[PDB]
RNA sequence: AAACUCAAAGGAAUU
RNA sequence: UGGUUGAUCGCGUCGGAAGUGUAAUCUUGGGGCUUAACCCUGAGCGUGCUUUCGAUACGGGUUGACUUGAGGAAGGUAGGG
RNA sequence: CAUUGGAGAGUUUGAUCCUGGCUCAGGACGAACGCUGGCGGCGUGCUUAACACAUGCAAGUCGAACGGAAAGGCCCUUGGGGUGCUCGAGUGGCGAACGGGUGAGUAACACGUGAGUAACCUGCCCUUGACUUUGGGAUAACUUCAGGAAACUGGGGCUAAUACCGGAUAGGAGCUCCUGCUGCAUGGUGGGGGUUGGAAAGUUUCGGCGGUUGGGGAUGGACUCGCGGCUUAUCAGCUUGUUGGUGGGGUAGUGGCUUACCAAGGCUUUGACGGGUAGCCGGCCUGAGAGGGUGACCGGCCACAUUGGGACUGAGAUACGGCCCAGACUCCUACGGGAGGCAGCAGUGGGGAAUAUUGCACAAUGGGCGGAAGCCUGAUGCAGCAACGCCGC
C-alpha cells in the first residue's frame, strides 16, 4: 500500500569482469579492466584491478564474464556479489 | 589528577563502574542460566529462565548499563535458542 | 547543537561578520554548514542582510541563534517572523549615498563662482 | 624613498631635459662627470635602461612603485606601455603639475605631500593617489594664498593644459573629464622601449 | 654505483 | 600495435542536464580603509568526479563477409647454407 | 571566424661550424649573516632537541536538584535566626571528547575526489504521539574512633535528594503467524493476529524551569568502496587466521572482528614482501604553458600528548592540563612510602646560522554551565618585541 520514499534511489556501483579465481568455495576472483588516458603522455591504457565477488552456489567456472554488483564487506576482502553471468566461455 | 572537577569525576567514574559491573554479571549469569538450561534439554527450565534472562537484558538496556541492541541482539539469541529447542 | 551565529573576518581593527550556521563543538572561523548573510558594524548604520528565506529554514528545523543573530534577526524582522513577538522590527536604515557625476557635471557648469571666488582670492593674494 | 639630490645631472646622463629649461642643460650633450665627452656603445640594455630612467627620474617615482605600475598596466588590457603612461599621469602629484598649480613635480609632490590639496572633498597627502575619473582636486582653503600657488596663478596661462583637465585656476579646481590617452600624454620616452625592458 | 676531480672532453672540416 | 567492409553494442570519444568541487587563496567587476598593501562583496575558476539524457565519425567489444598483407599447395629454380 | 604568452650571454680552436657540459643575468623565501637604519599601515616570527622544564595561568559551572551554614550580608545580648539574599566544603546534573598544541609515527581507504550503509550510532537543539504511577533501602558531608611524617586510609554513629534500587502501566524491543505493495542478493515497507517484555523527578522568588518514552528533523561521528598523488629490483618470492566456507560468540554496526570445524587458498615482474624517506590537502613559489619544487601563517582531514600497554566512565575518548600497570626521568620523605609530565599561553636551560612578553581585557566575536542576573574562557580581541615580509611616506 502506502509504503515510505520507495526508490530508494541510492543505488550501487557495478563491474562487468573475467573470471580468474573460481577455487575458493562461494567466491570468485574477477579481473575488472578499465581505459584511462595516461596522466602525463595521455595514451589510453588498460587499468586492470582484481574483485573478490560472492557466488552462492558456486555457479561460475574460470574464463566466464560475469557482472558483480558491490555489497557491504561479505568477509575480509569480499564487497561484490555475482549478478549474472554474460558469456559463459568454458 | 589536577582538577578538582576531574577528581569528582574519578570517584563518580568508579562508582559508575561499579554499578554497571554488578549489572552486567547479573545478565551473564542469567544469559548462563538459560545455555545451561537449554544444554540440559528441558522445556519449562529453558522457557523460564529465557523469560528472566529477557527481561533483565530489556532491563538493563534501559539502565543505560547495556546498548538496547546488545539488549535486542542477545534476546533474539535466547528467543532463536529457545524456539529450536521447543522444536 | 546547531547555532546560527557570526564568522569574523576582515583586517585588525576592521570586523566583517559573517552570519553562518554551523554546530557548537566547531572553531569560531571555521567551515560552516550554510552561510546565510553578512554583518559590517565598523560601517555607518551597521551594514546588515540576512537571507530570509534560509535563515527562517534553519530556524524552523531548530538552530540556535547566538545573542548577536538575534539582534540582527530584530532588525530585520527575521525574529519576528519566527517566534512572534511584539518588537519594532527597525529594518536597517541605508547608510546614505553620495554620487559624482552630478557633483562633476555641476561643478563643470558652476563656472561662474569658481572662477568668481577664484579672481577673489586674486583680490587675496593682493590681500596676501 | 625619494630622490632629493641635483636634478640636472640625472638630466645630464640620460640626455634628456628631466624638468624645465633655459638652464644648465646648456652642457646637455655629455653626462655628468669626469668622463662626459667619451664616446659611448649603447647596448639594448643601456637604451632600454636609459628610457626607463628618463620615466623614473621624470615622475619621482622610484624603483618597487615603478614596478608594481608595470605589472599592473601588463595586467590590464590595451597597450601596455600607454597603460603604464596613464597610471603615472594619473598620480595626483603629476596632475596638479599638468593642470599648472605647481612650477614643477617636484614642487607639486612638496605641496600634496604637506596636504594643501583636496580630493573631492577629502583631503589627501599623498603623492602617488590615483586620481580617477570625474574627480575634483581642491586647494585647501588654508592654502589658497601659497606663494608657490600665486605663482602658479600668475603664470598657467603660458603652461599648456592637457585635454583630459580643465582647471579653474583663481579657483584652485582641476575636474578630471577623463583619464588620459596616450596621444594626450606628451611623448618624451618610449615606454616600448620599458615594457621591453621589464621583459628580461 | 658513489666520493672525488676537470671546464672542458668531443665531431667534421679549414688553413 | 592492426588491411577493406556490413551489422550491432555505446566502454573510450563527443555534446547537453542535474549534483558536487566549503571558506580563504587566485582571476575579475564593484566598495571601504586619506592612496597602497590590506579588507569586504558579486562573478569566474574550481582544469575533475558521480548521476542522467543524446550523437556514432573514429578507437575498442560482439558478430559476418572480402583478398590485396600473411601463410600454404602444385610446378619451376639458384647456391662455399 | 586569432593570440595575451616564450629574449639570452660567457667559455673547447690559430681560426671556423656543430655537439656538449659548466657559469651568469630573473623570480622567490617562516631564512641567516655583514654594513646601515627615520616613521607609519598590514602581516609574520623555534624550520634545529616529539630535548629536559622552575613559576603563574590555560575548565569550570549550577542554591530554581540536596543536606546544609565554614565565610560575607540582614535581623537579634557575644551567639542566635537558615531566617532572606548569599555561600566555602560535600552529594547530584551538565561540561570536562570542544577550543588550544605539535607533526613523532604513518607509503596506509591516512589523505584528495566521488559514491554506498537494505551493516551503523548520534547528548544538548527542533518537531510530533503517548506519559509522568506505587514503594523502599543506603550513603558523602557531618560526628566519633584508630592508623600515617605525608599522601591519606579504615571502623562506629547520623542524614537529603532530580543520587540508588522493587513493582505497575506504555511501542516501531525479542520470537512467531497471516496478508498488500515491492528492491539490489542478504531483503525493504504497509496492515492485522499471537506471545514474552522494557520507563520516569521533581522543583520555583509562582514569572519559571524540568522528567520518561515512541516516530521524524537537524547536527556530529563510524565503516565500506571506485579513482588519484614518493623512491628503491644491488629487495623475488610473501602469507597459515593467512584466503574462502558453515555454526556459535561478540559489537552501535558489516566483517577471521573472534571462535570451533571443513577446505587450500590469497598476493606477486602490470613489482607482492623488504629497505629509504614522508603527515595529506585547499594552497605557496616558479614557469608562456606543460611541468618542477613545496605543505609556514590561514582552512579541511589524520595522527600524537614522558615512552609502552590497557581499559574504565560516557551520547561521544589518541581521554593534552583523567585513571591503572611497566620503563626511563624529576621531586618530597620521618625511609615505611608518596608526587609529577608546557608538542596549552608566557617563560627558562639546552641545541642552533637563527625566531619574541613570565603583557592587558573578557569591551567585541566564539565556547562551557545557569531559568536568569551572572561566573569561567592564555579561545579570541588587543598591546610589547624584531627592517622578517609587503605597502605607503
Ligand atoms: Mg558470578
Ligand atoms: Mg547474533
Ligand atoms: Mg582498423
Ligand atoms: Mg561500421
Ligand atoms: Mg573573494
Ligand atoms: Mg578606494
Ligand atoms: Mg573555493
Ligand atoms: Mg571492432
Ligand atoms: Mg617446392
Ligand atoms: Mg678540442
Ligand atoms: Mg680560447
Ligand atoms: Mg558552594
Ligand atoms: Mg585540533
Ligand atoms: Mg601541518
Ligand atoms: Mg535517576
Ligand atoms: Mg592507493
Ligand atoms: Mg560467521
Ligand atoms: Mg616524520
Ligand atoms: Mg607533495
Ligand atoms: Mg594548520
Ligand atoms: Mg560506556
Ligand atoms: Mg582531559
Ligand atoms: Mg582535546
Ligand atoms: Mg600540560
Ligand atoms: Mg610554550
Ligand atoms: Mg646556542
Ligand atoms: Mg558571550
Ligand atoms: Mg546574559
Ligand atoms: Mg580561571
Amino acid at each position: 500500500m502506502s509504503e515510505n520514499t520507495a526508490e530508494r534511489t541510492t543505488r550501487r556501483k557495478v563491474r562487468e569482469g573475467l573470471v580468474v579465481s573460481d577455487k575458493m568455495n562461494k567466491t570468485i576472483t574477477v579481473m575488472v579492466e578499465d581505459r584511462v588516458k595516461h596522466p602525463l603522455y595521455g595514451k589510453v591504457m588498460t587499468k586492470s584491478v582484481r574483485l573478490k565477488a560472492h557466488d552462492e552456489n558456486n555457479e561460475a567456472g574460470m574464463g566466464d564474464r560475469v557482472r558483480i554488483m558491490e555489497t557491504r564487506p561479505l568477509s575480509a576482502t569480499k564487497r561484490w556479489r555475482l549478478v549474472e553471468i554474460i558469456e559463459k566461455a568454458k | 589528577p589536577n582538577i578538582k572537577s576531574q577528581i569528582k569525576r574519578v570517584k563518580t567514574n568508579e562508582k559508575s563502574r561499579q554499578r554497571n559491573k554488578a549489572v552486567k554479571s547479573a545478565l551473564r549469569t542469567y544469559v548462563r542460566n538459560f545455555r545451561r538450561a537449554a544444554e540440559a534439554g528441558d522445556v519449562e527450565a529453558a522457557t523460564k529462565a529465557a523469560r528472566v534472562a529477557n527481561r533483565q537484558l530489556d532491563k538493563a538496556a534501559s539502565k543505560g548499563v547495556i546498548h538496547k541492541n546488545q539488549a535486542a541482539n542477545r534476546k533474539s539469541a535466547i528467543s532463536k535458542k529457545l524456539n529450536s529447542l521447543a522444536a | 547543537a546547531t547555532k546560527i551565529r557570526l564568522k569574523r573576518l576582515g583586517k585588525i581593527r576592521t570586523p566583517h561578520y559573517r552570519v553562518v550556521v554551523m554546530d557548537s563543538r566547531a572553531k569560531r572561523d571555521g567551515r560552516a554548514i550554510e552561510e546565510i548573510g553578512q554583518y559590517h558594524p565598523k560601517a555607518d548604520p551597521s551594514v546588515i542582510v540576512i537571507d530570509s528565506e534560509r535563515v527562517q529554514y534553519w530556524l524552523g528545523v531548530g538552530a540556535q541563534p547566538t545573542e548577536a543573530v538575534v539582534a540582527l534577526l530584530k532588525r530585520t524582522g527575521d525574529w519576528q517572523k519566527f517566534t512572534g513577538d511584539t518588537s519594532p522590527s527597525g529594518v536597517k536604515p541605508q547608510p546614505e549615498r553620495p554620487n559624482k557625476d552630478d557633483l562633476f557635471n555641476a561643478a563643470l557648469a558652476e563656472a561662474d563662482e569658481a572662477p568668481r571666488e577664484a579672481i577673489t582670492k586674486k583680490s587675496e593674494g593682493a590681500a596676501a | 624613498a625619494r630622490y632629493t639630490g641635483p636634478l640636472t645631472k640625472k638630466s645630464r646622463r640620460l640626455g634628456t631635459d628631466l624638468v624645465g629649461n633655459d638652464k644648465s642643460f646648456e652642457r646637455r650633450p655629455y653626462p655628468p662627470g669626469v668622463h662626459g665627452r667619451g664616446r659611448t656603445k649603447d647596448s639594448e640594455y643601456s637604451l632600454q635602461l636609459r628610457e626607463k630612467q628618463k620615466a623614473r627620474y621624470a615622475y619621482g617615482v622610484l624603483e618597487k612603485q615603478f614596478r608594481r605600475y608595470y605589472e599592473e598596466a601588463d595586467r590590464a588590457q590595451g597597450k601596455t606601455g600607454d597603460v603604464l603612461l596613464q597610471i603615472l599621469e594619473s598620480r595626483l602629484d603629476n596632475v596638479v603639475y599638468r593642470a599648472g598649480l605647481a612650477a614643477t613635480r617636484r614642487q607639486a609632490r612638496q605641496m600634496v605631500s604637506h596636504g594643501h590639496f583636496l580630493v573631492n572633498g577629502k583631503k589627501v597627502n599623498i603623492p602617488s593617489y590615483r586620481v580617477s575619473t570625474h574627480d575634483i582636486i581642491d586647494v585647501r582653503e588654508k592654502s589658497k594664498d601659497l606663494p608657490p600657488i600665486v605663482i602658479a596663478r600668475e603664470t598657467f596661462e603660458t603652461r599648456d593644459v592637457p585635454a583630459w583637465l580643465e582647471v579653474r585656476p583663481n579657483k584652485g579646481r582641476i575636474l578630471v573629464h577623463q583619464l588620459p590617452t596616450r596621444d594626450q600624454i606628451v611623448i618624451d620616452v618610449n615606454e616600448q622601449a620599458i615594457v621591453e625592458l621589464y621583459s628580461k
